């Protein structure tokens, strides 16, 4: 018996172990299976152009209305240690591509459910997870037949408008569907290092501010700070810039040490105030002796180093974050100085207009910078009607900045509308015949699981799963197998070439192999060792 | 998604553990009263009762369970008294060792229903060769088998002295009692024996009362309490006043019939006691009541009356004297006849002394000559131990001398099967082989059991045990080694035929089929369900 | 009711005595056994262990199941003991150490309840453990044609077999022949802080790569990050344990300046400190700079000008990394900057593995250590990669200095269990017992290769008993196929001080379990 020996003496083997909970038995993996079906039929209902979006509260009361893959299981309170795995899937697709982080989770729950028929005719789990590799082998090597992209950066911008409308497709921003998908495409190509195939994201600021509408979202090439001019007779309009930007506080120069300055005499004292107006004076001239017309300030200023921009007719702001004048710098071709005295001609930037810009009836006035000059910087300025719409524009066009990446690192594509799911569930069935020893129902099940995805584009249009699955399946044997997909609207043919319905191939190459990898990680798991209460 | 129910499921090799503990639990307890080395517990109830006892069956029937495997082996005990008498502790620790052995099987991906088939291979063909390997019947040993037979029985208990007094009362109590019956059938009845306890001498004074001896008084101080010549009139019904019946009711209308029917209450029911007393009759047993006016008749013609006796010893004395149990008047419309010749006989009805008690004796009851044995112990937990031995005992030479074989004990037995059945399952076996070789190793845990309350040598022992064995069935010669068994006192193999160390056939037999039985039941919960109590609602 | 005295006994203390007491010590160390039951063989799961602070450790390790049960039983802790042992000995002996040694103790449970006085139980264990560990010995095979090829793979065999029973199915081709790369690229010391194992969430395993170099995870830096492009085709790199920041004060100097005209010489010199720094690094060619010690704002911008690289509070375990991998050397103070004490590589790009910024080394030919950056799915699946990693290189590590092999499977097991039934029917006593008792709990190993996934475990137990009396030796149990196998000409290797050190440490504690008789545990636990 449990707690007690049979020869009466107690039977403690490890601690608390009254309130322990364990299960091997058989249905330890019954248990993560309709845990992880209920995960996937949640984001069933949020794939595709018509996937409605979820509503999420967070604990202090803050209510974000996300449809991205990442952010909806990230935001739960999910104590489930099979579904906290479903987590970090959705966030390991955003970590390395940023696409399909809601078509991971039901793929890998697709995958789990096929199994667990299978796991009632008494095969092993790992048989199953080891006939899980050798069935996604197949798709990853089908997935490579028909690829090509004519991408070169100057003029054939129209493959990489129609890859950015597949992504933005099936967010809130399609009134914007031709407006956003342009913004995306000229933010990475000019920052983008096309010698080494490497984009970076810290040069593309994405800021946002209410009001106006999701029309006016502009592409602004150059930087966008929150100005703080502190003279408010400063002019807010600088035509021609010659920006210099420097890390000195405008004060006289403190130690970082301890000082304690003694005075002794009253020659000593008349000594500090020719001390401090000769500075002030000194680090108003250096900065005009350059030719400057504008000052960026990490620090802040003095109000007798106030008045003096005003007489000198230079205009300044202050108190800008660590990150933000780093963009400055890059923008207009600056470098950011550490003291006064080396301030030169060659370390000053360029810009055009330069202004501010107030909007409505707040005190924001924000940055614009117009014109530039060979920048490798850009600001994505996002407005809408309330924080709702904005801050899902600022995720909704991330994926739209990662797919544009995608294809630097992988000039590649294929077509998604699940045109990519059927025919690589052909692929899988052809090659259960050969041969069919002992892996054959663990690959049909991965060819019955791959077809989840293109019926569930299906569900959420309001036709027929089974129905229209198997027109567009029957379709791709009886000839050469196109990119044959579904819509919503339909488009008129279901050919996804004409329909322009373009993903890139890595995106779809690490949806299986991370919902291959994650099953094969929850199949091989015969116990649960969770505790009880929690305290 | 599971199942809904209220209560607790638990599945797999969780129950298939869970029972063998369960089972273990019950067997270490009663391993350490087995054999002439085993010794006695103490059962302490909350109440302050304290009950001192070494059997199989009384321990675990006063000790509380809980789980459902626990059951089948407390009540596995209780099937041992009514269908033996004694086979009551080796019955629960073979069937507890059958599950520990099974469950090593079923812990190799061997299917439970191999080893109930297994199993039922193995016990067929033990009650086979316990029927062909038996020494002799009851006619070449004569009155040294039943002497022999009952002193094995209490070598275990607190009645195991070197002598033979308790042996000797034992065998002429059985052979005193012997009823015949029909198609020749001479049953021995050994409930007739009235075992009755006393707080008094030793051991060595307990009397062997040939007849019979009433547990109850004579009532009024006034009577005869020894009459010789006596003459038994077995009765059952109420010597008190006259009551009518609730259909029966007195209703005068004259004051002068007043008196004369209060008077008839009295006149009616002393006119059955003249016609029982004129007969000859001086000893009256009544089983319902005698009241304070009645008890005056037995007083003025000298004859005693004992009132309040059981039903159960009122049907022995009248078996055994002769007497006839009459509960009413009879005979053909007849107003008071009471058939005297049917009156019992009885050579001497004496109440002796029984310190500080009254105890009526009957000897010899002239018609049958019955047996009770009255004990004398040192308190009152020796005397009920002393009960359960002696009625132990009185059942292993009811069993020899209705079926007239006996088989050798002190592990005689569980020796020759343990190698005859690993020699039966290499002929036959192909996937129960495995089955009938864990058969023989759970029939070695009575001779090892032996040598652990004995504090002797036990893997060597129990291997120069099966060596004498082995060579009774491998090398016909005539070895005679069939007989060989333990010398507890000692630390070497005996002879059991010589020294004397007998047990009946179906101490074993059947305690090798309810064992085997009781161990299927067990093997088959792989899956077990425990609903929540419903006390409260 | 027995114990009532005036002075209790010590407090309140109870201990059980004699032949319940060992039955009592057996069966708790049998249900310590069924976690590491079912993770033995390619067929074996894992377990998930969660704590009480919600923490989630998902894995298949002897010494990592055994760690997570926080298991409070005086006796069922050796058990945990001789995993952990067998860990920081060998490195894959974990799962069968333990669960062999429950099966001495349950070999002898029968034996143990029926008097057989533990001394001759402790003397049969140490005289059947010294007869199988050096049957091993004379039967592990070894070459004579080593620092070849055929050298290389033979480590290669017992890395497969040791990434065996992870998470891992059709990788072990491309991990194990990066373990055998690993270890031949260090130095003779074999020491394990010489190659760094870095988790990169998002990838697959295919993803991942055995760096020639080293790579940081590119902590928190100050503006001037996104310039200092990342091209380099010859460089050098600055080791340094020096603050490259304005701030720099050993806090116990006070500058009592007297008047203003050496007040502004202090706030000049205190520039001039740093930049003198600076200018110790340029000029010598060094364009990568590291440094455990912060960088602030005023050396970063001045490396962003002179188009130089640098990289501030890097972990101490990475510098030591570095300096193997380029063969320079951290110099503390910068005076003594010279051209034998910077390092030199062929690529040094800082790349987005994963979303997150990596500066990896390449192209150094005299690379003394290596870093093998892991990319998976999830945090545990990463931790139960490199838990699978460090097994597979610690196996790899004894098998250089040790190239004696054997078969893997139950093939060593089987084979022991016949040579020790037949030296158990050459002596008399009671050591027929247990020498042959000793030789049964052995055949357990092929049990759970066969007991995992069903394969009639009954019936393959009588084949490998018939082939290892009448033909070869190494014959085990096959994992695809439900029948007998050659483990040896099948490749399933394993080095023979696995399961020397397996077969020591579980008799040396089924030896202590049946040692102790009595068991005082006292009351007072604050
Ligand atoms: N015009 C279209 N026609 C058919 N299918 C489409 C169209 N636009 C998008 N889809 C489908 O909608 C799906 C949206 O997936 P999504 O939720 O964005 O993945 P992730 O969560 O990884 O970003 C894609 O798999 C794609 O096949
Ligand atoms: N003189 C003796 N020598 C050896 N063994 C004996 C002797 N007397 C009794 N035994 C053994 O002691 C055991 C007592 O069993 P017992 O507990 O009476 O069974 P039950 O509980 O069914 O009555 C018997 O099985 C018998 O073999
Ligand atoms: N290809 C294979 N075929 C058969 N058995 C294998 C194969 N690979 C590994 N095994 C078995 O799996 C077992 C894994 O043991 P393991 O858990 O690694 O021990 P430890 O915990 O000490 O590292 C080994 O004993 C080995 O016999
Ligand atoms: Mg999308």
């Amino acid at each position: 018996t449990l707690a007690f020996d049979e020869y009466g003496r107690p039977f403690l083997i490890i601690k608390d172990q009254d309130r322990k909970s364990r299960l091997m038995g058989l249905e330890a993996l019954k248990s993560h299976i309709m845990a992880a079906k209920a995960v996937a039929n949640t984001m069933r209902t949020s794939l595709g152009p018509n996937g409605l979006d979820k509503m999420m509260v967070d604990k202090d009361g803050d209510v974000t209305v996300t449809n991205d893959g990442a952010t909806i299981l990230s935001m739960m309170d999910v104590d489930h240690q099979i579904a906290k795995l479903m987590v970090e899937l959705s966030k390991s697709q955003d970590d390395e591509i940023g696409d399909g982080t809601t078509g991971v989770v039901v793929l890998a729950g697709a995958l789990l459910e096929e199994a667990e028929q299978l796991l009632d005719r008494g095969i092993h789990p790992i048989r199953i997870a080891d006939g899980y590799e050798q069935a996604a082998r197949v798709a990853i090597e089908h997935l490579d037949k028909i690829s090509d992209s004519v991408l070169v950066d100057i003029k054939d911008t129209e493959p990489l408008i129609q890859t950015a409308k597949t992504t933005l497709g099936s967010k809130v921003v399609n009134s914007c569907h031709r407006q956003m998908a342009e913004i995306a495409v000229n933010a990475v190509l000019t920052v983008a290092d096309m010698e080494r195939r490497d984009v970076d994201f810290e040069l593309i600021k994405v800021e946002g501010k209410v009001g106006g509408r999701l029309e006016d979202t502009k592409l602004i090439k150059g930087v966008i700070v929150d100005k703080d001019f502190s003279h408010p007779q400063m002019p807010k309009k600088v035509e021609d810039a010659k920006i210099a930007i420097l890390t000195c506080p405008f004060e006289p120069p403190k130690p970082k040490t301890k000082h304690k300055l003694d005075v002794t005499s009253v020659e000593d004292y008349k000594a500090l105030q020719k001390y401090e107006k000769e500075k002030f004076e000194e680090m108003i001239q250096q900065i005009k002796e350059t030719g400057a017309n504008l000052a960026i300030c990490q620090w802040g200023f003095d109000d007798e180093a106030n008045h003096l921009l005003l007489q000198n007719n230079l205009p300044a702001v202050r108190w800008v974050g660590g990150p933000e004048i780093e963009l400055i710098a890059i923008a207009t071709g600056g470098r950011i100085v550490p003291r006064f005295s080396e301030l030169t001609a060659e370390k000053l930037g360029f810009a055009g207009l330069v202004q501010e810009i107030s909007f409505g009836t707040t005190k924001d006035k924000m940055l614009v910078i117009e014109q530039c000059k060979n920048s490798r910087a850009v600001t994505i300025f996002i407005r809408g009607g309330n924080k709702m719409i904005i801050e899902e524009a600022k995720r909704s066009l991330h994926d739209a900045l990662c797919v544009i990446r995608n294809l630097i690192r992988d000039n590649r594509v294929v077509y998604g509308g699940g045109a990519a799911e059927i025919s690589c569930a052909l692929a899988v069935s052809q090659e259960a015949d050969k041969c069919p020893t002992l892996e054959q129902y663990a690959m049909r099940a991965f060819a019955d699981a791959l077809e989840v995805i293109p019926m569930a584009l299906s569900e959420n249009s309001g036709m027929n799963p089974i129905q229209t699955m198997t027109e567009v399946r029957a379709r791709q044997v009886k000839e050469m197998n196109p990119a044959l997909g579904i819509d919503c609207l339909h488009k008129g043919t279901n050919d996804m070439k004409q329909q322009h319905v373009i993903e890139t191939l890595i995106g779809k190459k690490q949806q299986i192999s991370l919902a291959t990898q994650m099953v094969r990680m929850i199949l091989k798991i015969d116990d649960i060792r969770k505790p009880g209460e929690s305290e | 998604g599971p199942l809904s129910v209220f209560g607790d499921r638990s599945t797999g090799e969780t129950i298939r553990s869970q029972n063998v503990m369960a089972a273990a639990s019950i067997a270490n307890i009663v391993k350490s009263s087995l054999g002439p080395v085993g010794l006695d517990k103490m059962l302490v109830d909350d109440i302050g009762d304290v009950t001192i006892t070494n059997d199989g069956a009384t321990i675990l029937k006063l000790l509380e369970v809980e789980h459902p495997a626990a059951k089948v082996l407390c009540e596995l005990a209780d099937l041992q008294d009514k269908e033996v008498g004694d086979g009551t502790t080796s019955v629960v620790i073979i069937a507890a060792e059958l599950l520990k052995n099974a469950d090593e099987l079923v812990k190799q991906k061997i299917h439970p229903t191999s080893v109930i088939s297994g199993y039922r291979l193995a016990c067929k063909e033990a009650v086979r060769y316990i029927n062909e390997n038996l020494i002799v019947n009851t006619d070449e040993l004569g009155r040294d088998c039943l002497i022999n037979a009952a002193k094995t029985s209490m070598s275990s208990k607190i009645i195991g002295i070197n002598g033979d007094f308790f042996a000797n009362m034992v065998v002429d109590a059985v052979l005193a009692i012997k009823y015949t019956d029909i198609r020749g059938q001479p049953r021995y009845p050994v409930n007739s024996v009235n075992i009755l306890k006393a707080h008094g001498r030793s051991q060595m004074e307990s009397m062997l009362i040939s007849g019979y001896a009433l547990n109850c008084v004579v009532g009024s101080q006034g009577m005869p309490k020894r009459i010789v010549n006596a003459k038994i009139a077995c009765l059952d019904f109420s010597l008190q006043k006259t009551k009518m019946k609730l259909g029966v009711q007195v209703v005068i209308t004259d004051p002068e019939k007043l008196d004369q029917i209060r008077q008839r209450e009295s006149d009616i029911t002393k006119e059955r006691i003249q016609k029982i007393l004129a007969t000859g009759a001086n000893v009256i047993l009544t089983t319902g009541g005698i009241d304070d006016m009645c008890l005056k008749y037995f007083v003025e013609a000298g004859a005693m009356a004992v009132r309040r006796v059981l039903k159960r010893d009122l049907k022995r004395i009248a078996k055994a004297s002769g007497a006839t149990i009459l509960s009413t008047l009879a005979n053909l419309e007849g107003e008071e006849t009471f058939e005297a010749a049917m009156l019992g006989q009885a050579e001497e009805v004496v109440q002796e002394r029984i310190c500080d008690d009254e105890l009526i004796l009957i000897k010899n009851t002239k018609a049958r000559t019955s047996a009770s044995i009255i004990l004398r112990g040192a308190n009152d937990f020796m005397c009920d131990e002393m009960e359960r031995s002696l009625h132990d005992a009185l059942c292993v030479v009811k069993r020899v001398l209705e079926s007239k074989s006996v088989v050798p004990g002190g592990g005689a037995v569980e020796a020759a099967l343990s190698i005859y059945l690993e020699n039966y399952a290499t002929s036959m076996g192909s996937r129960e082989q495995l089955a009938i070789a864990e058969f023989a190793r759970s029939l070695l845990v009575i001779p090892n059991t032996l040598a652990v309350n004995a504090a002797q040598d036990s893997t060597d022992l129990v291997a120069k045990l099966r060596a004498f064995h082995n060579e009774a069935q491998v090398n016909p010669e005539r070895k005679n080694l069939k007989w060989i068994g333990l010398d507890l006192s000692n630390g070497k193999p005996r002879d059991n035929k010589q020294a004397g160390v007998f047990e009946p056939t179906i101490v074993k037999v059947k305690s090798l089929k309810f064992a085997t039985e009781a161990a299927i039941t067990i093997l088959r919960i792989d899956d077990l369900i425990k609903l929540h109590p419903e006390s409260k609602d | 009711m027995m114990p009532t005295p005036v002075i209790l006994l010590k407090e309140g203390t109870d201990s059980s005595q004699g032949i319940p007491q060992l039955v009592s010590n057996i069966s708790a160390c049998q249900v310590i056994a069924e976690a590491v039951r079912t993770t033995l063989g390619p067929r074996g799961m894992d377990k998930l262990i969660v704590d009480g602070r919600g923490k989630a450790t998902i894995s298949n390790d002897g010494a990592t199941i055994l760690k997570l049960l926080d298991v409070v039983h005086p006796a069922a802790k050796t058990l945990v003991d001789i995993a952990k042992s067998q860990d920081a000995e060998v490195g894959d002996g974990t799962t069968s150490v333990t669960l062999l040694a429950a099966e001495f103790l349950k070999q002898v449970k029968p034996y143990v309840e029926e008097g057989l006085h533990p001394q001759i139980i402790i003397r049969a264990f140490r005289t059947a453990t010294q007869l199988a560990v050096n049957k091993i010995k004379e039967i592990a095979v070894t070459v004579k044609k080593a620092d070849k090829v055929e050298q290389r793979k033979l480590l290669e065999k017992c890395a497969m077999t040791a990434l065996s029973s992870k998470l891992i199915s059709q990788q072990k081709a491309f991990f194990a022949k990066m373990v055998v790369d690993a270890v031949m690229m260090l130095d003779d010391l074999l020491q394990l802080k010489m190659i760094g194992i870095k988790k990169v969430q998002g990838g697959a395993l295919e993803d991942s790569q055995l760096v020639a170099g080293v790579a940081f995870k590119k902590t928190f830096s100050y503006a001037g990050f996104e310039m200092q492009p990342k091209k380099y085709h010859n460089p050098k790199i600055a080791l340094l344990n020096v603050e490259l920041e304005l701030k720099a004060e050993k806090d116990n100097a006070e500058i009592r300046v007297h008047t203003v005209e050496d007040y502004q010489a202090i706030v000049d010199a205190e520039w001039n400190i740093l930049y003198d720094k600076l200018e110790k690094i340029h000029h010598s060619g060094a364009k990568v700079v590291s440094s455990k010690l912060p960088i602030g704002d005023v050396a970063t911008q001045y490396f962003a000008d002179r188009d130089m690289f640098c990289a501030g509070r890097v972990p101490e375990e990475d510098l030591k990394r570095t300096m193997m991998a380029c063969g320079g050397s951290i110099q503390t103070s910068v005076n003594a900057l010279s051209a034998d004490v910077l390092g030199r590589c062929q690529v040094f790009e800082e790349t987005q593995i994963g979303g997150e910024r990596y500066n990896f080394f390449t192209g150094c030919p005299k690379a003394k250590t290596c870093t093998f950056i892991l990319r998976g799915g999830a945090e545990q699946f990463m931790e139960e990669t490199e838990r699978s990693l460090h097994d597979a290189i610690m196996i790899v590590r004894r098998a250089i200095k040790n190239d004696s092999v054997v078969a893997g499977g139950g093939a060593i097991e089987m084979e022991l269990s016949k040579y020790l039934r037949d030296y158990s029917r050459t002596i008399p006593g009671k050591q027929q017992l247990l020498i042959g008792a000793y030789a049964k709990a052995l055949e357990i190993i092929p049990r759970q290769l066969c007991d995992n996934a069903g394969f009639d475990a009954t019936n393959i137990l009588n084949k490998l008993r018939a082939r290892h009396a009448q033909g070869g030796t190494w014959y085990g149990v096959d994992i695809n196929n439900e029948d007998i196998a050659d483990n040896f000409e099948a490749f399933v290797w394993e080095p023979a001080m696995v399961r020397i050190n397996a077969l020591t440490a579980a008799s040396e504690a089924a030896c202590l379990i049946v040692s102790v008789d009595e068991t005082i545990k006292n009351p007072r636990s604050t």
